[PDB]
């Protein structure tokens, strides 16, 4: 079987593979991402309904500190509350549709967290430039 | 040596001008004038922080809300009248004459009119008899025509809509905020040091009146007064009561609606006959609660026009339309000789006990009813309100009054809707839209690195 | 008295305390920004508003280096001129509104300084970088 | 009718019956017309 690099890939593919096989094709998604009648009117409301929803991740993503890295670590320590698998059966037995399924619960905590985790890292780092 | 250093997200804001839009709960087919279906839910527990350590001035006089949404109310009515009967037809010849049944006597305000009707084919015309009120018709040289006529196409509002008072929410695009006041004895214009933050207002009923403000929000504290220069007579003054008095309202008599065809494919709905005796409408004020409050407000004012006698008057007179207490009442239109009201004047010196009056009396009131209206004080539109069968009965709460003054001794104070504006302008008063600015940029120590 | 995290503060929250200790809350008012019929023409005219204005920030923030930092310094020095009070007066003696009151009328000079700055940054570096 | 001013056919007195603010009434009205703007028929226009 030839084989495929993963960038000619087409949009929402290896969406049933495992979560490691489709870390690899991120960038794929990304580009489809902000791709007087009453046709005008309806696409209207459909182009400023595009910006709305990518703006919204973006501006999440600022907050975190991943403005433009497309995978990013962060400081703060995962929870077993949060999923109790060890990381050989999450990223080789199970796809992402059904992992973000899991934790939909708490999103909410998680993100909380980083926007706090990041927001320390940023004073603290200030102060360490102050002794020049 | 200190650097300079960007803040992003600081607790800055500036006052800007900024387009609003509806909200309010979901409520169900169901048509209502306002579109209250198409706003956007607002919230259970909408989020309202209290500020400290700020104070903020405030102007309702240059406040934009009312002037945008003044706008808005017109252009909903005019929205929802476009696909409704237009009543050009109806201008033809009427054969008006006393009304015969078996007080009664004053029978002199509606007539049996009869005239030629186009039936639904074009060329045939058949006679047709309705019930007018003596306001919408004039005589002629002993015939009379619609008032209308010579002024402008008068259209119908369609039944199948319904123009109760529903409260609406303003609120305001993400980036602008709603700052609102606090303090229990603010006046129009001042600082005010209790404001608070809130992403948009409360529940507001667009309510049309001209003297009297009804079914309202209360004053919390005492009676409030707000006008922009008080030592200037030609502006209206607002006043808000902390307890309110309620109104009772009612056009008893049932009046079979009939519908009448003008054309093909027009059909308009007129008062059919009367079932009983002639009654006129009227509405019943206690007479403790008018004379109390009259009496809390005549003190109130005697500190902006210290040892100074206030009496409280009649209307002068003129147009219809502000001289009474115009209403609306399940679609009705009422306007009330509004003169037993304003029979007394406040003493400053004096003994003003309550129990001196007594209790279990009433104020009746003299009202007419008008089906043919012209809105917004301008002669460009007409709406003809149809008729409801059976009685109506319509309970509500004076919460404001609109008064005028107008050379030493005794001050004298009328009513007056001088400008239908004021009417939202005492529900708005503690509101104001302004914009954010998160960026700061202030001093430190701190440098930015460079990497060699 | 028992201990606010400043993280459940509510919006426009610490406006009226000292400007070091509203520092402390930049977090809970980026959160905020960007939360046929008449009602839809109204609705749609204050989508697109908030969208421009939080580009209008954040196309200032990119230019100065700031794409995704909350806090960031700068090589800038502050100038006298704009500012005489010392340091221990502006971070504990006022608000934050009384400091953009005071400076606004210099306002325009530090913007183009720093997309001047910010950009000498740049070349400076790319010549470092041709050394390989 | 009136008392260069011998070429006046350029503008025409038209009357016509015309509806008063009432429908079913019509009382005779006259106005000027330009000769651009009518046309005549087999002495009417
Ligand atoms: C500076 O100004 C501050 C603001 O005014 C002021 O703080 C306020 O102080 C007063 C006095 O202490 C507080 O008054 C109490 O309020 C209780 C109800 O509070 C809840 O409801 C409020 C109103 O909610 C409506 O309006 C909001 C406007 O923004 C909307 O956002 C809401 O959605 C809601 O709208 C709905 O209703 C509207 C009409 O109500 C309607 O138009 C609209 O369309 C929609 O239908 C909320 O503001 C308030 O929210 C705050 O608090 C909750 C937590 O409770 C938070 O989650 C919120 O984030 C926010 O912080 C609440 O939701 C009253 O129940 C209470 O009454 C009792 O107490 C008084 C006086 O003590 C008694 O007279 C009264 O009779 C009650 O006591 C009786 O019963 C008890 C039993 O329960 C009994 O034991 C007792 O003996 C007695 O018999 C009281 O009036 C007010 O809540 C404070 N906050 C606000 C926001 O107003 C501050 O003091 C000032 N001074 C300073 C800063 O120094
Ligand atoms: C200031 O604010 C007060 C407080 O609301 C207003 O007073 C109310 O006004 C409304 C609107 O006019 C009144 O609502 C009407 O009630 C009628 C009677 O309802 C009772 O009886 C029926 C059976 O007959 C019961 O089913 C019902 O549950 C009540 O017990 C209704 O018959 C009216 O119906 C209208 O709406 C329906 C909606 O589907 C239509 O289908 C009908 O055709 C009709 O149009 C109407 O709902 C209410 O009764 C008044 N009182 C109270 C206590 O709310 C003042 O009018 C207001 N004043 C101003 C100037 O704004
Ligand atoms: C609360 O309720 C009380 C009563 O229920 C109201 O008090 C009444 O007020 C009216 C209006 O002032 C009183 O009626 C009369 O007012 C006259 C005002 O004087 C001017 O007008 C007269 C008119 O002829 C002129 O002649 C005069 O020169 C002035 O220009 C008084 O002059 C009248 O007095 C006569 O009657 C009283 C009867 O009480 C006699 O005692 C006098 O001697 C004189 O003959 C008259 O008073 C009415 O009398 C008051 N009723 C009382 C006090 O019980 C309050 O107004 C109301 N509260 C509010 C805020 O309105
Ligand atoms: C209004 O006038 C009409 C006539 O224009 C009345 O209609 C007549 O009423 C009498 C007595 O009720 C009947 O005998 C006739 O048959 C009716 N004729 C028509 C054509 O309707 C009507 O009753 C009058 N109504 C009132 C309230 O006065
Ligand atoms: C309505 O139509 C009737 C006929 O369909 C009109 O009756 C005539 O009215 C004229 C008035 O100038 C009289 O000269 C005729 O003698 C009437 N004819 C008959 C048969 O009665 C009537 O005038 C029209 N208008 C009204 C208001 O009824
Ligand atoms: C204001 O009203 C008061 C009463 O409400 C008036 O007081 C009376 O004044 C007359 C003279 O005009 C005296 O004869 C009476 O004795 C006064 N009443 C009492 C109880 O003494 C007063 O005159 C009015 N005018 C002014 C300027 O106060
Ligand atoms: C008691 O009545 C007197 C009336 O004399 C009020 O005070 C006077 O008001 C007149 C108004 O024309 C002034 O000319 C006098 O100068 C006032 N008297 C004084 C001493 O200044 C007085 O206000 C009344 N009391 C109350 C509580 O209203
Ligand atoms: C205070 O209220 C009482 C309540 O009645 C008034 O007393 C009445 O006064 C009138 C006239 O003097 C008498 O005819 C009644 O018999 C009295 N009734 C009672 C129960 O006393 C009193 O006049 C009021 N005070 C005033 C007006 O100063
Ligand atoms: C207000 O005036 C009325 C006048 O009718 C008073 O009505 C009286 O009420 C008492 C007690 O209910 C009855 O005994 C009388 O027969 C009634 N008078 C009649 C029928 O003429 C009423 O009481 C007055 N208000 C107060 C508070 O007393
Ligand atoms: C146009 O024609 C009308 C008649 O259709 C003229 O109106 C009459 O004019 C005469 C003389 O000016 C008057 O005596 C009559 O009283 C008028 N009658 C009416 C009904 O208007 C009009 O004057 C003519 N105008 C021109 C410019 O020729
Ligand atoms: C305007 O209306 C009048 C009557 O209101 C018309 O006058 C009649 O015209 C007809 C034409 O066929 C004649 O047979 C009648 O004898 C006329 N009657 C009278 C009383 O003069 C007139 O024709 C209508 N049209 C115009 C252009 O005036
Ligand atoms: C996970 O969350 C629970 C619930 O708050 C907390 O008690 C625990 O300390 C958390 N685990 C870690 C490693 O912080
Ligand atoms: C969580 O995982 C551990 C081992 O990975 C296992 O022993 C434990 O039973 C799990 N917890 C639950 C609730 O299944
Ligand atoms: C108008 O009504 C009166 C009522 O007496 C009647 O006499 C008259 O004939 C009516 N008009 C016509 C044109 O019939
Ligand atoms: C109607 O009744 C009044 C009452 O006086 C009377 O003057 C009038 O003449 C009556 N009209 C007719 C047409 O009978
Ligand atoms: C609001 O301001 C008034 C004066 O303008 C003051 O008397 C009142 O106490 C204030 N309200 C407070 C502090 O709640
Ligand atoms: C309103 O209140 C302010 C402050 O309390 C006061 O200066 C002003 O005179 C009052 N009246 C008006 C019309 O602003
Ligand atoms: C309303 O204000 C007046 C002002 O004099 C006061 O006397 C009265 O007690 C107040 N009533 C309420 C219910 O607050
Ligand atoms: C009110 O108008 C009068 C008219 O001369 C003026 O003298 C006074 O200063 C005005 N007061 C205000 C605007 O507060
Ligand atoms: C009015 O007339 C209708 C129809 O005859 C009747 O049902 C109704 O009860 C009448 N009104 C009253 C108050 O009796
Ligand atoms: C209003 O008061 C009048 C006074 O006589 C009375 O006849 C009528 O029944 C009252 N209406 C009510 C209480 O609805
Ligand atoms: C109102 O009624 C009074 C008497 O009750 C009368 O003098 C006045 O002319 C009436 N005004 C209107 C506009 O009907
Ligand atoms: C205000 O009006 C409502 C509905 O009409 C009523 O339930 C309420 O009791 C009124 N307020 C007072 C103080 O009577
Ligand atoms: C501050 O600005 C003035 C005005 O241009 C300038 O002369 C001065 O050199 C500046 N200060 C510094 C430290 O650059």
């Amino acid at each position: 079987a030839v084989g495929i690099g993963a960038v000619f890939l087409g949009f929402l593919g290896a969406a049933g593979s495992t979560m490691g096989a489709a870390s690899n094709t991120l960038t794929v998604q990304a580009r489809q991402l902000l791709s007087l009648g009453v046709w005008g009117f309806k696409q209207l409301q459909a182009r400023v309904l595009a910006i709305e929803r990518y703006l919204e991740v973006q501006q999440l993503l600022g907050i975190w500190g991943c403005s433009g890295k497309l995978i990013c670590c962060t400081n703060v320590p995962w929870n077993s509350t949060w999923s109790n698998r060890t990381q050989e059966d999450i990223w080789n037995n199970m796809t992402w549709m059904e992992w973000e399924r899991e934790i939909g619960n708490y999103t909410h905590t998680i993100y909380s967290l980083l926007e706090e985790s990041q927001f320390q890292q940023e004073i603290n780092e200030k102060d360490l430039l102050a002794l020049d | 040596n200190l650097w300079v250093t960007v803040y992003y997200g600081v607790p800055v804001w500036k006052e800007a001008k900024t387009t609003l839009f509806c909200a309010s709960d979901a409520k169900a087919e169901v048509h209502n004038v306002w579109a209250t279906h198409a706003c956007v839910p607002t919230d259970p527990n909408p989020q309202e922080m209290v500020l400290e350590n700020v104070t903020e001035n405030f102007n309702m006089w240059k406040n934009d809300m009312v002037d945008q949404m003044h706008e808005d109310v017109i252009s909903l009515w005019d929205q929802s009248l476009k696909p409704c009967v237009k009543l050009t037809p109806l201008c033809v010849t009427l054969n008006c004459t006393n009304t015969t049944v078996s007080s009664n006597a004053n029978f002199e305000e509606m007539k049996n009119c009869s005239f030629n009707a186009t039936t639904e084919i074009k060329d045939k015309k058949k006679n047709e008899y309705a019930l007018f009120y003596k306001l919408d018709i004039v005589p002629l040289n002993g015939k009379y025509r619609l008032i209308n006529c010579n002024t402008s196409a008068c259209t119908q509002i369609c039944p199948k809509v319904t123009f109760e008072p529903i409260p609406i929410h303003y609120c305001a695009p993400a980036g602008y905020a709603i700052l609102k006041c606090n303090n229990k004895t603010f006046n129009g214009t001042g600082p005010c040091n209790n404001v608070s933050t809130v992403q948009c207002t409360h529940g507001i009923k667009p309510v049309v009146s001209t003297q009297l403000l009804l079914n309202g929000s209360l004053a919390e504290k005492e009676i409030i007064i707000r006008s922009e220069n008080l030592t200037n007579n030609a502006k209206t003054i607002i006043v808000h009561l902390n307890e309110s008095v309620g109104i009772v309202c009612t056009r008893p008599s049932n009046m079979t609606r009939k519908s009448i065809r003008i054309g093909p494919g027009q059909t308009f709905y007129a008062l059919g006959d009367i079932i009983g005796d002639i009654r006129q409408p009227h509405c019943n004020i206690s007479k403790q609660n008018w004379n109390r409050t009259l009496q809390q407000v005549g003190r109130k004012l005697a500190e902006h026009f210290p040892n100074r006698n206030i009496t409280f008057n009649h209307s002068s007179g003129g147009d219809l339309e502000i001289t009474t207490h115009s209403f609306n009442c399940r679609g009705e239109f009422f306007y009330c000789n509004t003169s037993g009201l304003f029979n007394g004047t406040y003493h400053p010196n004096g003994t003003y006990n309550e129990t001196a009056v007594n209790s279990s009396d009433t104020i009746t009131l003299q009202c007419r009813i008008k089906q043919i209206i012209n809105m917004w004080q301008e002669v460009g539109r007409c709406m003809y309100a149809p008729p409801i069968a059976g009685n109506i009965t319509c309970n509500s709460n004076i919460t404001g009054l609109l008064l005028t003054r107008d050379q030493t001794g005794e001050e004298i104070f009328r009513p007056g809707g001088g400008d239908m504006r004021d009417n939202w302008r005492s529900e708005l008063y503690k509101y104001k839209v302004v914009e954010i600015k998160p960026l700061g940029i202030a001093p430190t120590k701190c440098k930015r690195r460079v990497v060699e």
